[PDB]
Protein backbone atom coordinates (compact mmCIF):
# COMPACT_ATOMS: atom_id res chain seq x y z
CA UNK A 1 0.00 0.00 0.00
CA UNK A 2 1.57 3.29 -1.29
CA UNK A 3 1.43 6.41 1.23
CA UNK A 4 -1.30 9.19 -0.47
CA UNK A 5 1.53 11.84 -0.66
CA UNK A 6 5.25 11.90 -0.87
CA UNK A 7 7.44 14.34 -0.92
CA UNK A 8 11.53 13.96 -0.69
CA UNK A 9 12.13 17.67 0.44
CA UNK A 10 10.93 17.41 3.80
CA UNK A 11 13.02 14.39 4.30
CA UNK A 12 16.67 15.80 3.25
CA UNK A 13 16.62 14.24 -0.05
CA UNK A 14 16.56 17.44 -2.30
CA UNK A 15 19.71 19.98 -3.14
CA UNK A 16 18.21 23.49 -3.31
CA UNK A 17 16.96 24.52 -6.89
CA UNK A 18 19.51 24.78 -9.67
CA UNK A 19 19.56 26.64 -12.76
CA UNK A 20 20.70 25.61 -16.07
CA UNK A 21 21.01 28.60 -17.58
CA UNK A 22 21.24 28.90 -21.41
CA UNK A 23 22.49 25.68 -21.97
CA UNK A 24 20.35 22.11 -22.74
CA UNK A 25 21.76 20.33 -19.77
CA UNK A 26 18.31 19.65 -18.13
CA UNK A 27 19.56 16.08 -18.48
CA UNK A 28 22.35 16.51 -16.87
CA UNK A 29 20.80 18.42 -13.80
CA UNK A 30 18.11 15.73 -13.76
CA UNK A 31 20.57 12.89 -13.30
CA UNK A 32 22.33 14.86 -10.74
CA UNK A 33 19.06 15.42 -8.88
CA UNK A 34 18.75 11.54 -8.85
CA UNK A 35 22.23 10.85 -7.82
CA UNK A 36 21.94 13.38 -4.59
CA UNK A 37 18.63 11.73 -3.62
CA UNK A 38 20.01 8.10 -4.20
CA UNK A 39 23.06 8.91 -2.63
CA UNK A 40 21.11 10.85 0.72
CA UNK A 41 19.82 7.03 0.98
CA UNK A 42 22.90 5.68 1.54
CA UNK A 43 24.81 7.61 3.46
CA UNK A 44 22.85 9.70 5.17
CA UNK A 45 24.42 13.15 3.73
CA UNK A 46 23.36 15.40 1.17
CA UNK A 47 26.37 16.55 -1.19
CA UNK A 48 25.42 18.79 -4.46
CA UNK A 49 26.84 17.05 -7.14
CA UNK A 50 28.28 18.13 -10.61
CA UNK A 51 26.34 19.34 -13.70
CA UNK A 52 29.78 20.39 -15.27
CA UNK A 53 31.13 17.39 -14.94
CA UNK A 54 28.35 15.36 -16.97
CA UNK A 55 28.36 18.15 -19.51
CA UNK A 56 31.97 18.04 -20.19
CA UNK A 57 32.82 14.08 -20.35
CA UNK A 58 29.92 11.99 -20.90
CA UNK A 59 30.09 12.70 -24.84
CA UNK A 60 31.57 9.06 -25.72
CA UNK A 61 28.56 7.76 -23.76
CA UNK A 62 25.98 9.98 -26.32
CA UNK A 63 25.42 13.20 -24.66
CA UNK A 64 25.91 16.21 -26.46
CA UNK A 65 26.44 18.78 -23.24
CA UNK A 66 25.04 21.67 -23.64
CA UNK A 67 23.71 20.36 -27.01
CA UNK A 68 21.30 18.23 -24.73
CA UNK A 69 21.22 14.51 -23.29
CA UNK A 70 19.78 12.06 -21.68
CA UNK A 71 19.67 10.93 -17.92
CA UNK A 72 20.12 7.10 -18.71
CA UNK A 73 23.42 7.96 -20.48
CA UNK A 74 24.51 10.24 -17.78
CA UNK A 75 23.80 7.35 -15.23
CA UNK A 76 25.99 5.36 -17.77
CA UNK A 77 29.05 7.37 -17.55
CA UNK A 78 28.77 7.13 -13.81
CA UNK A 79 29.24 3.93 -13.58
CA UNK A 80 31.90 3.35 -16.52
CA UNK A 81 34.04 6.27 -15.09
CA UNK A 82 34.33 5.21 -11.61
CA UNK A 83 32.41 8.43 -9.94
CA UNK A 84 31.25 12.00 -10.46
CA UNK A 85 32.74 15.04 -8.81
CA UNK A 86 30.89 17.54 -6.49
CA UNK A 87 29.15 20.86 -7.63
CA UNK A 88 31.74 22.58 -5.47
CA UNK A 89 34.86 21.01 -7.03
CA UNK A 90 33.46 21.23 -10.53
CA UNK A 91 31.53 23.81 -10.62
CA UNK A 92 28.67 24.98 -12.93
CA UNK A 93 29.22 27.12 -15.91
CA UNK A 94 27.06 26.26 -18.54
CA UNK A 95 28.94 26.10 -21.18
CA UNK A 96 30.78 23.00 -23.25
CA UNK A 97 34.10 22.96 -21.47
CA UNK A 98 37.43 20.21 -21.12
CA UNK A 99 36.60 17.17 -19.29
CA UNK A 100 38.03 17.55 -15.74
CA UNK A 101 36.97 14.84 -14.28
CA UNK A 102 39.54 14.54 -10.76
CA UNK A 103 39.05 10.87 -9.21
CA UNK A 104 39.94 12.75 -5.96
CA UNK A 105 36.94 14.72 -5.69
CA UNK A 106 34.54 12.51 -6.33
CA UNK A 107 31.71 11.89 -3.97
CA UNK A 108 29.15 9.66 -5.82
CA UNK A 109 28.89 6.20 -7.88
CA UNK A 110 26.06 3.96 -9.13
CA UNK A 111 26.83 0.34 -11.06
CA UNK A 112 23.72 1.21 -13.59
CA UNK A 113 20.14 2.13 -13.45
CA UNK A 114 16.82 0.81 -13.01
CA UNK A 115 13.86 1.88 -15.64
CA UNK A 116 10.08 2.71 -15.02
CA UNK A 117 8.23 0.91 -17.02
CA UNK A 118 7.21 3.58 -20.32
CA UNK A 119 4.07 5.27 -19.80
CA UNK A 120 3.17 3.22 -16.21
CA UNK A 121 2.03 5.89 -13.80
CA UNK A 122 1.41 3.76 -11.05
CA UNK A 123 4.68 2.18 -11.51
CA UNK A 124 6.79 5.39 -11.57
CA UNK A 125 3.90 6.05 -8.07
CA UNK A 126 5.54 2.99 -6.86
CA UNK A 127 9.46 4.14 -7.66
CA UNK A 128 8.71 7.37 -5.92
CA UNK A 129 6.73 5.98 -2.98
CA UNK A 130 10.02 3.33 -2.41
CA UNK A 131 13.23 4.74 -4.08
CA UNK A 132 13.26 8.12 -3.44
CA UNK A 133 13.42 11.17 -5.94
CA UNK A 134 13.04 9.54 -9.84
CA UNK A 135 14.74 11.27 -13.19
CA UNK A 136 11.60 11.52 -15.70
CA UNK A 137 11.35 13.33 -19.60
CA UNK A 138 8.33 15.68 -20.12
CA UNK A 139 6.91 17.99 -22.65
CA UNK A 140 7.95 21.49 -21.56
CA UNK A 141 8.02 22.90 -24.97
CA UNK A 142 4.75 25.29 -24.15
CA UNK A 143 4.52 28.99 -23.05
CA UNK A 144 2.14 27.82 -20.41
CA UNK A 145 5.26 26.18 -18.83
CA UNK A 146 7.37 28.76 -19.25
CA UNK A 147 5.08 31.14 -17.20
CA UNK A 148 3.69 28.60 -15.18
CA UNK A 149 3.06 29.75 -11.79
CA UNK A 150 1.22 27.57 -9.39
CA UNK A 151 -1.76 25.11 -9.32
CA UNK A 152 -2.08 21.90 -11.19
CA UNK A 153 -0.43 22.07 -14.87
CA UNK A 154 -2.12 20.67 -17.18
CA UNK A 155 -1.92 21.55 -21.05
CA UNK A 156 -4.14 20.54 -23.88
CA UNK A 157 -1.41 20.59 -26.18
CA UNK A 158 1.03 18.23 -24.13
CA UNK A 159 3.12 14.92 -25.57
CA UNK A 160 3.16 12.05 -24.17
CA UNK A 161 5.62 10.27 -26.70
CA UNK A 162 7.61 13.59 -28.01
CA UNK A 163 9.59 15.13 -25.04
CA UNK A 164 12.37 17.65 -24.72
CA UNK A 165 12.88 18.59 -21.24
CA UNK A 166 14.53 16.36 -18.09
CA UNK A 167 13.09 17.04 -14.65
CA UNK A 168 12.97 15.22 -11.28
CA UNK A 169 9.77 14.16 -9.66
CA UNK A 170 10.41 14.27 -5.73
CA UNK A 171 7.11 13.30 -4.78
CA UNK A 172 3.07 12.96 -5.39
CA UNK A 173 0.07 14.36 -3.37
CA UNK A 174 -3.74 16.17 -3.77
CA UNK A 175 -5.25 18.92 -3.31
CA UNK A 176 -7.92 18.75 -1.16
CA UNK A 177 -9.80 15.92 1.18
CA UNK A 178 -9.67 13.29 -1.15
CA UNK A 179 -6.64 11.48 -1.65
CA UNK A 180 -7.78 10.34 -5.58
CA UNK A 181 -9.07 13.90 -6.49
CA UNK A 182 -7.12 16.02 -8.69
CA UNK A 183 -3.84 14.72 -7.91
CA UNK A 184 -0.36 15.55 -9.09
CA UNK A 185 3.58 15.11 -9.33
CA UNK A 186 5.49 17.15 -6.89
CA UNK A 187 8.51 18.01 -9.38
CA UNK A 188 11.77 20.11 -9.09
CA UNK A 189 12.94 21.72 -12.34
CA UNK A 190 16.43 23.58 -13.31
CA UNK A 191 15.30 27.19 -14.28
CA UNK A 192 16.13 28.59 -10.85
CA UNK A 193 14.07 29.27 -8.02
CA UNK A 194 12.40 32.03 -9.48
CA UNK A 195 10.41 29.73 -11.91
CA UNK A 196 7.33 28.54 -11.44
CA UNK A 197 6.34 27.83 -7.27
CA UNK A 198 9.80 28.08 -5.51
CA UNK A 199 11.50 26.56 -8.79
CA UNK A 200 8.96 23.35 -8.59
CA UNK A 201 5.22 22.35 -10.73
CA UNK A 202 2.91 20.44 -9.58
CA UNK A 203 1.70 18.21 -13.11
CA UNK A 204 -1.02 16.65 -13.35
CA UNK A 205 -0.94 12.88 -12.06
CA UNK A 206 -3.34 9.65 -13.43
CA UNK A 207 -4.37 11.80 -16.52
CA UNK A 208 -3.51 9.53 -19.19
CA UNK A 209 0.37 10.18 -18.39
CA UNK A 210 -0.06 13.91 -19.06
CA UNK A 211 3.42 15.57 -21.04
CA UNK A 212 4.58 12.19 -20.45
CA UNK A 213 6.13 12.02 -17.34
CA UNK A 214 6.07 8.56 -16.67
CA UNK A 215 7.13 7.93 -20.42
CA UNK A 216 11.16 7.50 -19.69
CA UNK A 217 11.46 7.59 -16.04
CA UNK A 218 14.70 6.20 -14.52
CA UNK A 219 16.93 6.10 -11.54
CA UNK A 220 20.62 5.33 -10.62
CA UNK A 221 21.68 2.22 -8.36
CA UNK A 222 23.92 2.98 -6.20
CA UNK B 1 19.61 16.62 -29.71
CA UNK B 2 18.03 14.70 -26.87
CA UNK B 3 16.71 16.46 -23.65
CA UNK B 4 17.70 20.10 -23.22
CL1 LIG C 1 16.97 9.10 -20.05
Amino acid sequence: DLPKSVDWRKKGYVTPVKNQKQCGSAWAFSATGALEGQMFRKTGKLVSLSEQNLVDCSRPQGNQGCNGGFMARAFQYVKENGGLDSEESYPYVAVDEICKYRPENSVAQDTGFTVVAPGKEKALMKAVATVGPISVAMDAGHSSFQFYKSGIYFEPDCSSKNLDHGVLVVGYGFEGANSQNSKYWLVKNSWGPEWGSNGYVKIAKDKNNHCGIATAASYPNV
Amino acid sequence: TAHE
